[PDB]
């Protein structure tokens, strides 16, 4: 058995600087292959679109404070990347999901019919 | 300007021939969609256990290849894409791609349960509720797997509709 | 599927057991519940379930001539506030009447869109002579059973004070039937001859009966009592003497002690509607005879049927907000669709004061919304737009009505140091028929075959 | 790094370059035109070469090819046509069935077992009806056990032909492939006489059979038997003999006997490397006592190995088909326990018990005592079982379903290094895969 | 409980906001479903009358043991959620 | 779009129908409406017929080849979409497909006359049989669409038949129609674009000097889909462009170096100056001798008019919709025919447009 590209071992961090400079690299690593995912996705969204977007996943999401849920959501965010950079997702999923996405009063919603 | 239309002029598909070219754009129909009627090439497209019926036409009982049938597995080299089996969301991006390849004129069958309207699985997370959502279909075969004569069955009207094609007579008079 | 909810065709509030299918309630039946009802409901709550499957009002309807027209909810929703300034209501020409099946969240909720465009002629569809109720929302002790239905087990004399429970309400008078036969039970008749399943302790029909009541040997055995119980029907307010009826018999409540324990409390009300508790909770009455004699030029009916009594001027503009087609229902001018019971998760109160609400069984029927949400939307179409913007919020106004509407399935009493000065303030059978009490009686094609 | 990368003779340190008309430094700020100047030699270790990781070629053994058993995503990197690394991605069927069964009962889950294996059905679904069994702690009678080593063995030869044949057909022998697929059209007929649908009989439910055999099944059972004798024949003339068969199978995928342990392998990759291990006789089942029959071992465990151990299967079926012929038992072919049976239709319209069963079990369903268990049974492919947690109610709480083609389909990166592009559909062909019983 | 364990269960936002679970118990164990939607639960669909719906938790029920053991899970979930208290 | 298109659930029609929307507007959802989509085969049915459908409007529509109405069946569920055979000529076929219409659609325009149909016959005698025979059967609402420089006056034959179009629908359908005017939309093999990708385009300085007002198709396609679940907007006339005006030679060689097609422009045909008698005649001689529809007479002189904004008309902001502009968009709808890819983003097109135009 000889395990794929961009593969790593799945463990149970028991540090919380340890896990801060993992993240950072893996931040990274998205930015450097920025160039990549519009060639080999051929998307429609330039390069600067995408970084931008990586940006806006990256920030979402920083302040989580539970280590042991730390872990997880960096095995998984692992498994976006590796998924993404050894092209396995099809096309149209990329162009989807950079292309989901205010309210609106209480009568325009009791009209139509709310939720 | 100057424009009458008239009324009582028939439909393409109930219009009878009139003139001389009215048979002669009939005659290029019939001849061009008997070879399309013959040279019946399927793609082997065989996702789930209604592929094993698929393979028993081929089979010396029935011997699809009596009437022409000779599976292409590129899409290029195939007119027709049988979808059996189940149709899940994991494939149906692909299926897509698949079918977009085939060069026109182009078919799809859609045999079985599953790829009808989701069949056994139609309440699963992860199976497409008929492959009817992804691509045009022309002919459903219902069973579970449908037997290896329902298939031919409906082969054979979907080969009825082709040789119904009226394209080159449809210029002459629809254009 | 079955959800667990409550009646509303009288005033017990049964729990009870509603089996549907999909967009449609097939069966009701009885849940547990030794507090109320103990596995009986009348015949009327358990046949009247397909009458929420006919003459529903599914869309807004408008008056163009004298048929009413199928309109959107934007035109309804201007129909009513363009016609509403055509006429300028002044302060006292504005009216609201609040049917029994109306929920209190609709019964709060309408008061704040009827107070910030200046209006005080608010109150329920019933008859009574006494502009403000002779009871009074003032004290909850007033208007509600302090001793619940789990204290009529242990009574020894039980005074009726102008009713038909058999009539009134089925499932406590077998209550008192099943107490009648082991027990020394003594219940004497006061008010309109009946017929009832068990004999009583009767005296006459008019209201000079209980006048030689409370100071003979009728009443010398309410002294007697340990447990004593007094009954006053929803019949009494209606009728003439009714102011005569609660000086009467809370003299006879201040005057001894043993009515009134630690324990024990022995005057109770029992009305028949499941809005007439809500309201007095809320306190949404009038309090002047002259606000009642105005004639309005906008009555704004909210599930209001009972309403042939009360003067609706002709020249008026009346807009009805119901989920039937009845008797209100003529009289309107712009429809708008409610809800019915099943359909809505509305916070009702029993007569027993014991605030149960229901969950939702059924989506409501064409494009009917909930009941308060149409107030708000109209509030919106007025200028007085209130501040509630989900179901919560609507909790959250009652949290400033009072502490016990917040309380589900929780009883807040009235305190014996307190409830005797609400009583301080004190001091005909009122049904036709019985399958032709309430609106989904009328409209169902079961209670057809019950005439 | 990520995107591109970067001694044996002595470290030679020479300094002060000098020319006849100058030194070093003179001309130093003019020499790199002077491509004979430079001072780095191109054939140093050391000498800086960056060059760009392009990838190797990846090419798609995709869902859109005739190897394939189904929709297999075979991810392939290959440096000329050697196999350096593969990764195989399944769930391009993964239809949900265990998610399924969680919410239907113990008798409206059958069905979902003969979609799993589209050849072998009668052996899937008799996987689920022992584990019902085992839980219900009721035991099917004799010849309701011996109609199931009847179609056991059936339904072996119609997996088998399946199997090996198709291996046949995909190194590229047409013709056994047709010859055949006779003989399951043939069998195939059996399976629709006992029970209505030719491919999937929902026939074994737990609790014995489904009905009872019609009458003269046997004799047509058997007549087939003596003409297929011959039919195994045929297909060892163009196959077992020919030298083209043995250069594509000899020495191809080799799995050495400690490793296939290690990788969980079972069925014929358990034997083809030489471990003399049964399912039917580590764990009888289902008159498999009863009846008598040699296994096969192979020694080499490569592709040729594997392919006479499966030949050899289907004329030690055929011997077990004559004896389950032969031995056959009267009497009922169901548990007579109308809880865990439909009664007879002549008795259920007669008595006020049979139809009340009638009407109970087919509205509620039966309720399993509560437990786990996991049964596995010799399946064409290996050993299949399942994992079923009985919740006290008539519906189970977990079904995991173990699928002999989903674990050597992972084992495929073990077997399948370091052989050619031709070699991977041998590798395919031995392993029988069937994806919809591996996306189970 | 204090953990904010939705991050890693993959359920959508509006489990979390726009949705509300009954723990009741119907006669030895308590079980958790989701009360129906708005509007939207259920239409009759106009070419078969087949009951439509876009609610995906209308099919969904938990079986729990014990009241504590399902009060910690709806923690645990971060699940908006109230308990009905059986009559007795 | 977004999760619902119909602003209210119950929405009244002009013939007094009550229809009641079901669902959250998903595939199974319904809105009890049936848009009959005249011409739904073609390039912008497909995008009418498209929306009407996955919202749940019922969409009736007529065609004549058999072969392209498959595709369209994919947008609906089972019963959404229904088709009816019919020819302009069959008059009993046209009500078939309005006896239960709630709205009807117009697209039916060609630029080309065949052996069996001029100019007039198609953009007159085709819309005024089919906007008066709806109007017969109580349809409550029509929506039609004509040329972007409509005039009656006008010397082209398209745009003289176009602008007839206008009136003969307002003395057939009456009062209620709508009339709505599309500038030339560019989208996935639009005719607008297959023009200027073609490398073979004889007379390519005449026929490329024309104006126009680009306008995304996508727009277009939701600007009928508002106007369809919308009563208030009867009786206008709509005229859509883009905002920033562009000229389809200043798209040409933008579209071309984009795909950088140094010698091939010289050789393979990309610049044939031609006489303008030649132009004329080769229009001519293939109108009898093609089989396909080619370049026509007509499009010779439309190439020397620009497209003209009719300030009697409405914009997209009446609708509550801003344009998009061909920038954003140009690149992506020409990336099927173009190391590391350059993406010419938005802001990248006038850089691009910059480049062009520098001599
Ligand atoms: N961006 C654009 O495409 C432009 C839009 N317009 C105008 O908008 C309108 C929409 O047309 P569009 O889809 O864009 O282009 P198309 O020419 O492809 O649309 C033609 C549609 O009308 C049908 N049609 C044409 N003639 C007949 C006829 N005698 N009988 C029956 N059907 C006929 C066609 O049927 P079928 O295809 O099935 O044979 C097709 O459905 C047109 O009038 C067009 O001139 C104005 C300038 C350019
Ligand atoms: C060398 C070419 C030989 C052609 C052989 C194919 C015949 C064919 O294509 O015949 C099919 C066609 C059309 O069918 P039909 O039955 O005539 O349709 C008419 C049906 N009526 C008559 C009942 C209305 O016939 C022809 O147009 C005949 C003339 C061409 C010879
Ligand atoms: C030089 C070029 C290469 C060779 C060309 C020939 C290739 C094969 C042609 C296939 C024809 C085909 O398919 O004809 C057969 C089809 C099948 O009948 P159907 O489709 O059900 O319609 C027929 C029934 N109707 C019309 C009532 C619906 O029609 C016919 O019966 C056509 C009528 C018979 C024609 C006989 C007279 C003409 C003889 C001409 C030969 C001398
Ligand atoms: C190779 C020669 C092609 C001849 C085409 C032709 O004869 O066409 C001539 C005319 C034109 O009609 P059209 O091509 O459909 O016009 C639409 C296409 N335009 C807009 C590009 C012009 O039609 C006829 O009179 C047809 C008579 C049938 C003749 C036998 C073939
Ligand atoms: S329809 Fe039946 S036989 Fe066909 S793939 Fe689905 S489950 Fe298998």
């Amino acid at each position: 058995t000889n395990p794929t590209a961009f593969a790593q071992t799945t463990r149970y961090v028991k540090d919380s600087t340890e896990m801060r400079t993992l993240v950072l690299n893996l931040y990274r690593r998205y930015l450097r292959h920025s160039r990549g995912f519009v060639n080999n996705y051929n998307l429609d969204i330039p390069a600067s679109q995408v970084r931008t977007k990586i940006r806006q996943e990256f920030e979402r999401q920083r302040f989580v404070k539970d280590l042991p849920l730390k872990n997880v959501l960096y095995m998984k965010a692992q498994m976006e990347f590796q998924e993404l950079v050894n092209f396995w997702k099809q096309q149209c999923h990329v162009m989807q999901y950079f292309e989901s996405i205010k309210g609106d009063s209480f009568v325009q919603k009791f009209l139509k019919g709310a939720q | 300007y100057s424009s009458d239309l008239p009324t009582d002029i028939p439909v393409l598909s109930k219009r009878p021939h009139t003139n001389l070219l009215d048979y002669t754009f009939t005659t290029f129909d019939k001849m061009k969609n008997w070879a399309r009627k013959s040279s019946f090439w399927p793609m082997t497209f065989g996702l789930a256990c209604c592929a094993v019926e698929m393979m028993h036409v081929s089979a010396p009982r029935y011997d699809q290849d009596r009437l022409g049938i000779i599976f292409r597995a590129s899409p290029r080299q195939s007119d027709i894409m049988i979808v059996a089996g189940t149709v899940t969301n994991k494939m149906a991006p692909a299926l897509r791609q698949v079918y977009d390849q085939m060069p026109y004129p182009r078919w799809v069958i859609s045999m079985g349960s599953c790829a009808n309207g989701g069949g056994y699985y139609h309440y699963s997370y992860s199976v497409v509720r008929g492959v009817d959502r992804i691509v045009p279909v022309d002919i459903y075969v219902p069973g579970c797997p449908p037997t290896s004569e329902a298939l031919m069955y409906g082969v054979f009207q979907l080969q009825k509709k082709m040789m119904d094609g009226q394209t080159h007579r449809m210029w002459y008079r629809s254009y | 599927k079955r959800t667990e909810t409550i009646d509303v065709h009288d005033a017990l509030g049964s729990n009870v057991r509603v089996d549907t299918r999909g967009i449609e309630v097939m069966r009701v039946l009885p849940r547990l519940n030794d507090e109320i009802n103990e596995e009986w409901i009348s015949d009327k709550t358990r046949f009247a379930c397909d009458g929420l499957k006919t003459q529903r009002l599914t869309k807004p309807l408008i008056r163009q001539g004298n048929t009413f027209v199928d309109a959107t909810w934007e035109e309804a929703l201007a129909t009513i506030a363009e016609g509403f300034q055509k006429v300028q209501p002044k302060e006292n020409e504005i009216k609201a009447i609040v049917g029994s099946l109306t929920d209190l969240e609709s019964i709060v909720a309408l008061k704040d869109l009827v107070n910030k465009l200046g209006s005080e002629n608010v109150s329920t569809d019933g008859d009574a002579t006494t502009v403000p109720p002779a009871h009074g929302a003032d004290f909850r002790s007033n208007y509600i059973f302090n001793s619940t239905i789990d204290n009529i087990e242990e009574a020894d004399q039980i005074l009726l004070v102008g009713t038909n429970p058999r009539h009134e309400a089925a499932v406590l008078n077998a209550r008192i039937r099943k107490v009648w036969l082991r027990s020394d039970l003594e219940v004497h008749h006061v008010g309109e001859e009946f017929d009832s399943t068990f004999e009583l302790n009767h005296l006459g029909s008019d209201v000079n009966a209980l006048a030689k009541a409370l100071t003979g040997e009728v009443g010398k055995k309410l002294s007697e009592a340990s447990k004593p119980l007094i009954i006053i029907g929803s019949g009494v307010t209606e009728t003439q003497d009714a102011e005569a009826v609660y000086a009467t018999v809370a003299k006879f409540v201040t005057s001894n002690a043993n009515i009134v324990t630690p324990e024990w409390n022995g005057f109770n009300l029992l009305h028949r509607e499941a809005s007439r508790v809500g309201a007095l909770d809320v306190g949404f009455t009038t309090q002047s005879p002259e606000v009642a004699n105005t004639k309005a030029k906008f009555i704004y009916l909210l599930g209001a049927d009972e309403i042939v009594n009360k003067d609706i001027p002709k020249d008026a503009f009346v807009v009805y907000q119901g989920h039937h087609g009845d008797l209100g229902a003529s009289f309107a001018d712009v429809i708008l669709p409610g809800s019915a019971y099943t359909e809505k998760t509305a916070t009702y109160v029993n007569t027993e004061g014991r605030v149960q609400s229901t969950r939702a069984a059924t989506n409501p029927p064409g494009v009917a919304r909930e009941d308060w949400m149409i107030i708000r939307a109209l509030s919106e179409y007025l200028g007085a737009t209130l501040p509630y913007d989900n179901l919560y919020e609507m909790r959250s106004r009652l949290a400033d009505v009072a502490p016990h509407l917040l309380r589900h399935e929780v009883v807040e009493p009235v305190s014996e140091g307190i409830a005797k000065v609400g009583f301080q303030s004190l001091v005909k059978n009122p049904i036709e028929n019985f399958y032709f009490t309430d609106v989904i009686s009328k409209s169902s094609p079961t209670m057809a075959k019950c005439v | 790094n990520d995107f591109y990368d970067v001694n044996d003779f002595f470290p030679v340190q020479v300094d002060g370059i000098e020319s006849s008309l100058g030194k070093y430094e003179e001309f130093a700020k003019d020499a790199h035109e002077w491509e004979s100047w430079n001072l780095q030699n191109e054939d140093h270790p050391e000498y800086p070469v960056k060059r760009t990781k392009i990838r190797h070629f990846t090419l798609n053994f995709g869902p859109q090819h005739p190897a394939a058993h189904g929709v297999l995503r075979l991810i392939l990197e290959l440096h000329g046509e050697e196999i350096l690394r593969s990764d195989p991605h399944v769930g391009l069927l993964h239809r949900g069935t265990e998610k399924l069964i969680e919410s239907k009962t113990y008798m409206q889950a059958l069905p979902y077992f003969d979609r799993l294996d589209y050849v072998s059905m009668m052996t899937n679904e008799q996987v689920f009806s022992l584990a019902v069994e085992k839980l219900l702690n009721l035991e099917v009678p004799e010849r309701g056990q011996y109609i199931r080593t009847l179609f056991g063995e059936i339904t072996r030869v119609l997996n088998h032909l399946m199997s090996v044949l198709s291996h046949a057909m995909d190194v590229g022998a047409l013709t056994p492939f047709l010859w055949g697929f006779e003989e399951r059209e043939k069998l195939m007929e059996f399976y629709e006489r006992v029970s209505g649908a030719r491919l999937h009989s929902a026939y074994v439910r737990p609790g014995g059979v489904s009905q009872d055999l019609p009458a003269g099944l046997l004799d047509d059972i058997y007549m087939w038997a003596t003409q297929f004798g011959d039919r195994l024949d045929e297909t060892e003339e163009l196959l077992t003999d020919s030298r083209i068969w043995k250069q594509r199978t000899i020495g191809i995928g080799e799995v050495t006997a400690e490793d296939a342990l290690n990788y969980g392998l079972s069925g014929v990759m358990l034997r083809g490397s030489g471990v003399p291990f049964d399912i039917r006789k580590s764990q009888p089942y289902d008159a498999y006592d009863k009846v008598d029959f040699d296994i096969a071992v192979g020694t080499k465990g490569d592709c040729y190995d594997r392919y006479l151990i499966r030949m050899t299967e289907f004329r030690q079926s055929l011997r077990i088909i004559e004896q389950c012929c032969n031995q056959m038992p009267p009497g009922p072919v169901k548990v007579e326990d109308f809880k865990v049976a439909p009664p007879p239709r002549a008795l259920m319209k007669e008595d006020m018990e049979a139809l009340i069963h009638h009407f109970l079990l087919y509205t509620k369903g039966y309720a399993v005592p509560a437990g786990e268990t996991y049964t596995a049974i010799e399946a064409p492919k290996g050993e299949m079982a399942v994992y079923v947690v009985s919740d006290g109610s008539e519906r189970p709480y977990r079904c995991k379903i173990r699928a002999p083609g989903f674990a050597h389909l992972g084992a495929f990166d073990h077997i399948a290094r370091g052989h050619f592009l031709p070699d991977a559909v041998a590798i395919i062909g031995t392993m029988d895969l069937v994806f919809g019983e591996v996306d189970r | 409980t204090d953990l904010a364990k939705e991050l890693v269960s993959g359920a959508p936002k509006e489990l979390i906001t726009e949705r509300v679970a009954r723990i009741y118990q119907e006669t030895e164990t308590w079980k958790i479903d989701w009360d129906i939607l708005n509007k939207g639960n259920r239409w009759e669909n106009d070419l078969m009358g087949y009951q439509s719906s876009s609610d995906y938790m209308q099919g969904t029920i938990l079986k729990f043991d014990t009241r504590e053991g399902a009060i910690r899970f709806a923690k645990g979930q971060g699940w908006d959620y109230y308990i009905q208290e059986p009559k007795v | 779009v977004s999760t619902f298109p119909l602003k209210s659930d119950i929405n009244i029609t002009k013939s007094g129908k009550t229809l009641l929307s079901v669902g959250q507007g998903g595939r199974s959802s319904r809105t009890g409406f049936t848009a009959t989509v005249f011409g739904g085969t073609g390039f912008l049915g497909r995008v009418v017929v498209s929306k009407l459908a996955k919202h749940g409007t019922n969409v009736v529509v007529p065609f004549r080849n058999d072969r392209a109405r498959r595709q369209l069946k994919v947008n609906g569920d089972l019963g959404v979409v229904n088709f009816v055979e019919f020819d302009i000529r069959n008059l009993k076929s046209i009500e078939d497909s309005v006896k239960y219409s709630d709205i009807v659609i117009n697209l039916i325009g060609t630029e080309h006359f065949s052996k069996n149909f001029s100019i007039e016959d198609v953009n007159i005698g085709a819309a005024e049989r089919i906007a008066k025979a709806a109007k017969e059967a109580g349809v409550s609402r029509l929506i039609h669409v004509s040329s972007y420089n409509a005039n009656p006056s006008s010397s082209s034959d398209f745009y003289a038949t176009k602008g007839i179009g206008e009136q003969v629908v307002r003395d057939n359908f009456g009062p209620d129609a709508t009339i709505v005017r599309p500038a030339p939309m560019y989208f996935r093999n639009s005719p607008f674009l297959n023009e200027l990708l073609q490398i073979k385009a004889l007379g390519g300085n005449v026929i490329f000097k024309k104006e126009v007002y680009p306008v995304h198709a996508l727009q277009v396609g939701e600007a009928i889909e508002r106007i369809a679940f919308d009563d208030a907007t009867a009786g206008q006339t709509y005229e859509l462009f883009g905002k920033e005006r562009y000229s389809k030679k200043e798209l040409r060689e933008m579209i071309k170096h984009i795909i950088h097609i140094g010698y091939y422009p010289y050789s393979a045909g990309f610049y044939l100056p031609a006489p303008e008698p030649f132009l004329y005649a080769f229009a001519l001689i293939r109108q009898y001798i093609s089989s396909q529809p080619r370049f026509n007479v007509d499009q010779l002189k439309r190439s020397h008019i620009n497209q003209e904004i009719d300030q009697s008309a409405k914009t997209f902001t009446d609708l509550g919709m801003v344009p998009d502009e061909l920038s954003e968009y140009l690149y992506r709808y020409v990336k099927p025919h173009i190391q590391n890819r350059t993406v010419y983003s938005k802001e990248d097109i006038e850089k691009l447009r910059d480049y062009v135009n520098t001599p």
